């Protein structure tokens, strides 16, 4: 079947790659798709993107470290409270400004001497 | 884009001065008709790696510099091209890590 | 137009073993609680505990009328053969540290005063286990007190 | 959505190690 | 690119300084120190 | 970020945004005319700008490297330098290895002499 | 915002029921909103879409050197355009042609991307060798020490002896 | 005698082999994985084509783009379209 592991293929990209989203986490939390075992053996399945031949696509890498996290399932039973999601939210972004403020520091010790 | 003031142009005075910037410049580098795989095509050999490795290279393992001082990538130049106090820092080329 | 520095390191902490360290540890810190000890390192922590507390042993002054002592997996399993079994563990270095009173036990059984029960309740065990961890604490040469 | 009654006797024993040997905090 | 010879690099991740949280506005607090009988003393804690 | 490339690239854009301001003011702004100083200052620090700008720019592209260094020459020094770390690592593990058994019988040694230490009381 | 149900209600299952991972796609994928066709160039070229005013001598620093003075030489013809014809058809065309030249100020140094990915690989190695060794002297040197240590120790006890 | 200076000789080896065993458990790890150099950097261009995981030069926040898909790539991709 090539359509339906293309379709299956580029769906399940998509999907892990918006896994990535706080806020689309804490829509799955709060609509409450976690509590069910089918998505957590989806969850178990959807590992198969840590090999480098599948890991070659992810275009937005965190979504693996939060698929790492969503695995432990305490996890999961958390994330419905807006403001931990918030949290991991502001974490990410500040995060990401993360060589953006090394340059602001390089530039300014060697402004200084 | 209607008006521009007194503060609000020396604002971008020096706003744009601090993202740009007896010589003290880079020694200028000529043309190279020896390159390694198009130009010159060496077969691999040994000589140019240990160069590439171990001694300085000028075009390929740094930048040297008026007043002796040489630069591999991973280090920051400090220069000043004009007459003035201020002076250009050209960042590191590779920035490990 | 322009495009932006390849940012390798990232790349390489994908692609060569399929993760992210980088990112801040406060997010699984504050919500997950710590991985358990798995097995191999629960040895090797065995092990050195039982070689730290040889040589904690060999500087006290340990009491030598019939304590019986065997370093026993981190245990040091004081065990004197009449009446009264501990088991004695240091939990971090060697010069400072006090010791834990894992298990306290007492030997003397007769089934007919003690109506074909225990001569003395786990309530009144742990008492002592508490007396005798208090003192422990007191710090002074600690075994044979 | 027990005590066997020789307790007693033990107890009294506890109030003497508690005497002869003091708790140190 | 131009059909450059690719060769297998193994490259150790540099894993010196891992953030533990970022502060808002900048400072990051790089909590562990890379310690080696501490180690033991968490270890031996949580057995 | 933090590269000589990203300098380059934000000074040619702040070329070009010189460019733009330096219009934009020297046409909105003037003394009418006869058939003002403060314009005439602005016009002069605005040129001085653009050849300051323009003298950053070539300084960095004299800085970055040349024509040699082509590919392949990045490509086998990077074999070279597998190989090489391929030879540091085996060399590693056998000073490792070494150590390991001089610190596991310096061990046992230490461990006998505590046994007899205990033992005699 | 939707979630896979099919393939998540296909999971429930036990035995070897439960699906394989899809085979890896060596053509045109449509994830997002791009395409994102595999093999691509990462710099794709310049002949695709806009002129090309340098040769194949390319050497790089040269021509970098000529777009800047051609960039600052066709602003101060945009002046003599702004002085003496400013209802000229010249200028749409200058307003243009300065802007080429800045896309191909962009273009080469974007052609210093890969070469600067390459190039940090290989100074990442050369310093990994290094650590390497460096940490493997310093063992050495921990590991003389203790034997002569415990040499001395040794020489000191049938002095005791 | 013998006891004391064997055992501070014990713990500098100590020392000493743990911290090459950090090396060398960092090395193995790097055995494990080893990919061609052009498949790394044609990952990061795919990875740092877009800031997706090093940000924009010049962000303010509310800026619109972010490091993770963003609710319109969410909303106008085939999850959010061909099944709805």
């Amino acid at each position: 079947d090539d359509a339906g592991n293309r379709l299956r293929f580029q769906l399940e990209l998509e999907f892990v790659q918006c896994l990535a989203n706080p806020n689309y986490l804490n829509f799955l939390a709060q609509r409450g798709y976690f509590k069910d075992k089918a998505f957590v053996n989806y969850l178990k399945y959807l590992l198969y993107w840590k090999d480098p031949e599948y890991a070659k696509y992810l275009k937005y890498p965190q979504c693996l470290h939060m698929l790492e996290l969503l695995q432990y399932e305490h996890f999961r039973k958390e994330l419905v409270n807006a403001q931990c999601a918030k949290f991991i939210d502001e974490q990410q972004i500040l995060h990401w400004q993360h060589y953006s403020r090394k340059r602001m520091r390089l530039q300014q010790a060697l402004a200084e001497q | 884009l209607s008006r521009n003031e007194i503060i609000q142009s020396y604002l971008s005075r020096q706003s744009s001065l601090l993202s740009s910037s007896a010589r003290q410049l880079h020694v200028l580098v000529p043309q190279s008709p020896p390159t390694d795989l198009p130009g010159l095509t060496r077969e691999v050999t040994q000589d140019d790696l240990d160069r590439i490795q171990a001694s300085q290279w000028p075009g390929v393992n740094g930048c040297q510099d008026t007043q002796g001082n040489w630069y591999d990538w991973t280090q920051c130049i400090s220069l000043d091209p004009h007459g003035d106090d201020g002076r250009l820092n050209i960042l590191p080329y590779v920035c490990l890590d | 137009a322009r495009l932006p520095s390849f940012a390798i390191p990232y790349a390489i902490d994908v692609l060569t073993t399929g993760s992210y360290p980088r990112l801040p540890t406060c997010i699984r810190d504050k919500i997950i609680p710590p991985d358990p000890i798995t097995k191999i390192e629960k040895q090797a922590t065995l092990h050195q505990l039982n070689q730290i507390l040889r040589h904690r042993l060999v500087t006290t002054d340990l009491p030598p009328q019939l304590a019986n002592l065997t370093v026993a997996n981190g245990r040091v399993k004081f065990r004197v053969e009449g009446e009264f079994e501990a088991t004695l563990t240091v939990m971090g270095d060697d010069p400072d540290v006090p010791w834990r009173l894992l298990k306290l036990e007492i030997l003397v059984e007769d089934k007919e005063t003690g109506d074909g029960r225990a001569l003395v309740h786990s309530m009144q065990i742990s008492f002592i286990h508490q007396l005798v961890q208090s003192r422990l604490f007191a710090d002074e040469k600690p075994l044979q007190d | 959505f027990s005590s066997i009654f020789q307790r007693q006797r033990v107890d009294a024993l506890l109030l003497d190690l508690r005497q002869k040997f003091p708790p140190k905090f | 690119m131009s059909g450059v010879r690719a060769v297998r690099i193994s490259i150790e991740s540099a894993c010196e300084k891992q953030v533990h949280e970022v502060g808002l506005d900048g400072t990051e607090t790089y909590l562990p120190p890379l310690s080696m009988s501490q180690n033991l003393a968490r270890l031996a804690q949580r057995i | 970020m933090a590269d000589r490339l990203t300098q380059l690239q934000d000074a040619v854009n702040s070329l070009a945004d010189q460019f733009c301001n330096a219009i934009g003011v020297l046409q909105q702004c003037g003394p009418p005319a006869s058939f003002a100083n403060p314009t005439e200052e602005y016009a002069q620090l605005f040129a001085a700008l653009i050849a300051r700008t323009a003298k950053d720019i070539d300084v960095l592209i004299d800085s970055l490297p040349s024509e040699e260094s082509t590919a392949a020459l990045q490509a086998a020094s990077l074999y070279k330098l597998e190989e090489e770390n391929h030879e540091a690592a085996t060399c590693l593990e056998d000073v490792v290895y070494r150590g390991d058994m001089l610190l596991e019988k310096i061990q046992s040694a230490l461990a006998d002499i505590a046994q007899s230490q205990l033992k005699t009381r | 915002m939707q979630y896979i149900k099919e393939y998540t209600d296909e999971n429930i299952q036990e035995g070897l029921a439960p699906k394989p991972p899809p085979p890896i796609k060596d053509s045109y994928m449509m994830f997002g909103n791009q395409f994102q066709c595999d093999d691509l160039i990462i710099r794709p070229l310049e002949s695709q879409g806009i002129e090309r005013l340098h040769p194949m001598q390319f050497d790089h620093k040269k021509e970098l050197r000529k777009l800047n003075m051609s960039i600052l030489i066709n602003f101060l013809d945009l002046l003599d355009i702004l002085i003496r014809s400013p209802g000229s058809i010249k200028r749409e065309e200058k307003l243009e042609d300065l802007k080429l030249l800045f896309v191909h100020v962009h273009h080469l140094i974007n052609e210093y991307r890969p070469h600067q990915a390459r190039e940090t690989l290989r100074v990442m190695m050369e310093v990994q060798k290094r650590q390497r060794l460096e940490t493997a002297e310093r063992f050495q040197k921990h590991l003389e020490r203790v034997i002569e240590m415990i040499q001395n120790c040794l020489a000191s006890l049938p002095d005791d002896l | 005698q013998l006891q004391k200076q064997l055992k501070e000789a014990e713990q500098i080896l100590a020392t000493a082999v743990y911290q090459a065993k950090e090396k060398l458990k960092s090395i193995e790890k790097a055995r494990k994985g080893a990919i061609s150099s052009e498949e790394i950097i044609k990952y990061a261009h795919r990875i740092s084509a877009s800031n997706a995981v090093c940000a924009p030069l010049t962000w303010v926040p509310g800026d619109p783009r972010r490091p993770y898909p963003t609710d319109l790539e969410m909303r106008s991709g085939l999850l959010g379209q061909m099944n709805n």
